[PDB]
């Protein structure tokens, strides 16, 4: 009910203000070690505001704990991914980690197997820049990813999981019908509008490609014990091999 | 799978 | 030019360039073991990729890019690509993949080979959503050229950003072909831009198939499970699996 | 070496 009444207005009102904060990293050279210790201990310290942010994103809080923490799993480092590249917009070249550790590709990847990803992410950062993505469109596409990265993996069969898919589909399709507000509001024409909606949701394909890689990574570096990986972590990064 | 659950009750 | 066609003329273009469906060397003498099922799939495949690349070329646009990026676009797509035609070709098969029509499994058969039942799920999962939704064959292959054009579009010195921009202005127009459609079938304005993100969504979820797929082959690979053509090895070592 | 889908690209 709650979420399905929004106003396109009052989405995007309720989307920003559940907005999380930027965080500071750790305040000389680097290593390997030191580097992905940062990032490690931030992104930790992100996905404590992310449960909070996700508990305000219209709807969520409509599904079972199950299904809440299923999205969240499937969906954490994409929405961390999509967070950074957001920062990263008007720092052309540079990854905007957090205010104090802006990287960029110039950086001696101290990191194995991080250049590619970097490099991934500074793509969809420059695309976000040449498409001026707003920020009423960033808190649209970044709710459209908690909401349907997990939705097909949904492998219960009975009439509690369709009522609730059912629910989540009608939830994504507000989150449309808002960006297609934003974008009328903006003054773009209907073939414009539709055009624009497409650009949008094809990146969240490369988003979801880098978070596969990234994992990746992750699971490879959780086997090395050269970085601490904090329980929460390891608990999320359990869940993609799990 | 438990950490992330405590989080959403709390 | 690409850019010239009407709606109608890419549907008809598209729709004439579909591949075959063509049939496993499948031998129903012999039960199945993990290595003869994964050594029919990637016969299967490895056939496959000939006419895909052969339909490649007859998806506007595609040939105005340069032998590199026409290899870069397939290396990235293929196995997004195949997967598609899969759930596709099954949508009318609840509960099985139809790979081939002396090929048509469940999700029990191919628990003989060791991680593929996950894959498999997602698949059955995915061609559910398409019967659901109920999609046609001319959005199907507008789907599928939409996957060619820009799964590989973000990871592409003067010559590479109008060539980025070929690419951009084709998906624009596939975007225009698919809106179109449903136009034409009789869909309200909130109706198209709605479904329309539905369709697009699905591409998130094709590539989180394609990846995890991707790193099964992978470790196939790895086992010495069954030999992979030249080709394929080649296909493979793109998503330089690690 | 000349990748093979680069040569079946051309014919
Ligand atoms: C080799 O480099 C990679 O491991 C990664 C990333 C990349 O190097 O740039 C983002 C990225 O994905 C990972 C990563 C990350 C690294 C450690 C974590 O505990 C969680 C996430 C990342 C991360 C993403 C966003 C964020 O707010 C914090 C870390
Ligand atoms: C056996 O389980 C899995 O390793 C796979 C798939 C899945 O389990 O299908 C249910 C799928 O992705 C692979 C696969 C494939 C398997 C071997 C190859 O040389 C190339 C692709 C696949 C494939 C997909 C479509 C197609 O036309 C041919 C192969």
């Amino acid at each position: 009910s709650l979420a399905l009444s929004l106003t396109a207005d009052q989405m995007v009102s309720a989307l920003l203000d559940a907005e999380p904060p930027i965080l500071y990293s750790e305040y000389r050279p680097f290593s390997e070690a030191s580097m992905m210790g940062l990032l490690t201990n931030l992104a930790d310290r992100e996905l404590v505001h992310m449960i909070n942010w996700a508990k305000r994103v219209p709807g969520f809080v409509d599904l079972t704990l199950h299904d809440q923490v299923h999205l969240l799993e499937c969906a954490w480092l994409e929405i961390l991914m999509i967070g950074l590249v957001w920062r990263s917009m008007e720092h052309p070249g540079k990854l905007l980690f957090a205010p104090n550790l802006l990287l960029d590709r110039n950086q001696g990847k101290c990191v194995e197997g991080m250049v590619e990803i970097f490099d991934m992410l500074l793509a969809t950062s420059s695309r976000f820049r040449m498409m001026n993505l707003q920020g009423e469109e960033f808190v649209c596409l970044k709710s459209i990813i908690l909401l349907n990265s997990g939705v097909y993996t949904f492998l219960s069969s009975t009439l509690k999981s369709l009522e609730e898919k059912d629910h989540i589909h009608r939830v994504l399709d507000k989150i449309t019908d808002t960006l297609i507000h934003l974008m009328a509001k903006a003054g773009l024409t209907l073939q414009q509008q539709h055009q624009r909606l497409a650009q949008l949701l094809l990146i969240l394909s490369h988003i979801r490609h880098m978070s596969n890689k990234g994992m990746e990574h992750l699971y490879s570096m959780k086997c090395k014990n050269v970085v601490p990986l904090s329980d929460l972590l390891l608990e999320m990064l359990d869940a993609h091999r799990l | 799978h438990k950490i992330l659950h405590r989080l959403l009750q709390d």
